[PDB]
């Protein structure tokens, strides 16, 4: 009945101000007597409350975070906004704007689509591919795992396929995990029998629109097994 | 401030069978407690407020009870969208609003040993002055497993990262990834590197190693 | 009765003019017949008298400093100022502004909170974290000391903690000292039995807000000297 | 100019028992001195002015007297918060305004031998072209001690630094750190290193040595 839309830059650095906006459709900012509010959820963690705006003009914030956070509203284009002065890298999280239609209390009943905001790294670095080739020393009597790792790229996600996406059965991917250097790594692997290596050549296709980078990597049996 | 906790941290009950979660408060809150349900990738949904009250659009499966410092949430039967993360919120005294750490509902699957295998570092990372060792545990239940890194029979810890995937939609198991990053000199000086896993499906802790 | 608040640039390169301003609250600068004055104390030494301003307008200065020190007042903004041209590295000290409300004599009875002034010319370089790991050869019957050193950093202070502050028993921190490089060296050590080294993780956490640098480092015995 | 000599340099007295502090002047100043008390990290607070008159807000347990060049302060009962550095100021002929070197007020437990260790340099220091040898004394009392660095019986002077901590509030001891800083090649030039310490809690000079 009321829809909330979130908007923000997504990518910043330490020490500037994080600006977020939640707009309201199907209603008004000056709607019935109830709260508006913002909370956050760090990736892979629980939800954390930022603050709430009461319809009478009173505002509430988390006491340990109010020193840098501020909530504002505007009726003219009908939204409310969150500002966090001097954001740090630790604030990377999926942020949600929420509401409580029925009654008036600290609970929240209406929600938008919270957006992930990151504070580290740069958007211009394109991925490189780390081949994961099986070997006879790695084969346990007919079981082999091949794959490709997407490393040194930002921002995630990056689309990874095998033979232009023709190979999807047996393909397994993992959620990307941020490294201390600010880069992500994503593994796409296939579990096969050892005999399939000599019949099909595997091509890992890594495509990244934000960096405009297309990489095709050829997976081959390990070259270290030759008699050099 | 007011603090409160939940119990158990992770709960494992098969679908269609009655389930119970506890929440305990450090101080009296009368009946000012609420239960929220959250699915991964989705905004949390309020389930119970003030206890014994069902919010709008909610079936009769969930039932809250309790008072004072102790509250209980009982689901008569578990259908397979009931598996999510459950939180308790208090209005006995706020602000601050205090939430629980959250509880996870599992499916009581048969316990199975992981397939533990090691990817040693390859030359592409070794040429960069570092090394990354991968320890994969495939198709195991329950998700809980203890992963250690052993080097030359000397334990390495605190410099590796772990990840647990979502419960598989096919057979309701879990897969775990352990990544150990070491420097080039430390990698050269040491010869054997091993991942040691203790799991309920394993009769003994299993060590899988590779020699430099 | 009256409160005094010192200020100043804090970081001053050699040979420029150090300018400190003491503002008076709770009364006027010429409230009564009494002295104003400036006192400085080098770290670890005694206090030094730079100069004093008498309410009649006569100003006294220390003969050893009088060629460089100028003390002035201004009732328009109700504060007085101390200027020291051609500062040196030896002028790094804690400065106080003081007065003597009762009786017209050379003592001082109202003091403001001092401010630290540093003259080194170092360019706010970030911290360097060195793990002062213990050794098994120097083991004194099962008990050994492990710590971390913060070297080659600027400015003060650098935040050093253990296990995110969880480990406090037996923890000692040493005041930083200036080397003949313009950079500081600080140490933080804890003495524990060597038996718990293999089960409890020891993390030195170093936070430097001016360089926004957070370094966590794990302390374990060096493998070249382990009991293999 | 006028000189101030305070005596003794460091005092060690228990709470609740009388303390006497002496100050002597190079020139007669009649009775025109003040004595101040300063705590670590805090601005000095004046205690006595004109050598007999007590300052404002000074408990009666502090008093002072004297004449000419010889002056004393008497504290009837030490409080746990009264352990701080005490300074003598003369105004008999100023400027200059001359202050004493200060005195340290310490307390029991009685003398205890330090726990002594020596640290050879770490490898990252060694590959960086520098080297440092550390000698640590822990949990010793009182603070004064004599430290010497010998390198293959060669005379050493001006190549060492020493740092002292404050009195610990619980164990009532101090911590000593002595650093010998050399270059890498200089360190490899000699082979045997030794730290020599003399303290009142040690019956004989204690020299501990290690080998490069």
């Amino acid at each position: 009945q009321v829809q909330l839309q979130e908007s923000g830059p997504g990518l910043v650095k330490p020490s500037e101000t994080l600006s977020l906006t939640c707009t309201v459709s199907g209603g008004s900012i000056g709607s019935s007597s109830y709260y508006w509010g913002w909370i956050r959820q760090p990736p892979g963690k629980g939800l954390q409350w930022i603050g709430s705006f009461h319809y009478s003009g009173t505002t509430y914030y988390n006491p340990s975070l109010k020193s840098r956070v501020t909530i504002s509203v505007d009726t003219s284009k009908n939204h409310f906004s969150l500002k966090l002065s001097s954001v740090t890298a630790a604030d990377t999280a999926v942020y949600y704007c929420a509401s409580r239609q029925n009654w008036n209390d600290g609970y929240f009943d209406y929600w938008g689509q919270g957006t992930l905001v990151t504070v580290s790294s740069a958007s211009t670095k394109g991925p490189s591919v780390f081949p994961l080739a099986p070997s006879s020393k790695s084969t346990s009597g007919g079981t082999a795992a091949l794959g490709c790792l997407v490393k040194d790229y930002f921002p995630e996600p990056v689309t990874v396929s095998w033979n232009s996406g023709a190979l999807t059965s047996g393909v397994h991917t993992f959620p990307a995990v941020l490294q201390s250097s600010g880069l992500y790594s994503l593994s796409s692997v296939v579990t096969v029998p050892s005999s399939s290596l000599g019949t099909q050549t595997y091509i890992c296709n890594v495509n990244h629109k934000p960096s405009n980078t297309k990489v095709d990597k050829r997976v081959e049996p390990k070259s270290c097994d030759k008699t050099h | 401030d007011i603090q409160m906790t939940q119990s158990p941290a992770t709960l494992s009950l098969s679908p269609g069978e009655r389930a119970t979660l506890f929440c305990r408060a450090s101080q009296s809150v009368s009946s000012s407690l609420a239960w929220y349900q959250q699915k991964p990738g989705q905004a949390p949904r309020l389930l119970i407020y003030d206890a014994s009250n069902r919010a709008t659009g909610i079936p009769a499966r969930f039932s809250g009870s309790g008072s004072g410092t102790d509250f209980t949430l009982t689901i008569s039967s578990l259908e397979p969208e009931d598996f999510a993360v459950y939180y308790c919120q208090q209005r006995g005294n706020w602000p601050p609003i205090t939430f629980g750490q959250g509880t996870r509902l599992d499916t009581k699957r048969t316990v199975a040993a992981p397939s533990v295998f090691i990817f040693p570092p390859s030359d592409e990372q070794l040429k960069s002055g570092t090394a990354s060792v991968v320890c994969l545990l495939n198709n195991f239940y329950p998700r809980e497993a203890k992963v250690q890194w052993k080097v030359d029979n000397a334990l390495q810890s605190g410099n590796s990262q772990e990840s647990v995937t979502e419960q598989d939609s096919k057979d309701s198991t879990y897969s775990l990834s352990s990544t150990l990053t070491l420097s080039k000199a430390d990698y050269e000086k040491h010869k054997v590197y091993a991942c040691e896993v203790t799991h309920q499906g394993l009769s003994s802790p299993v060590t899988k190693s590779f020699n430099r």
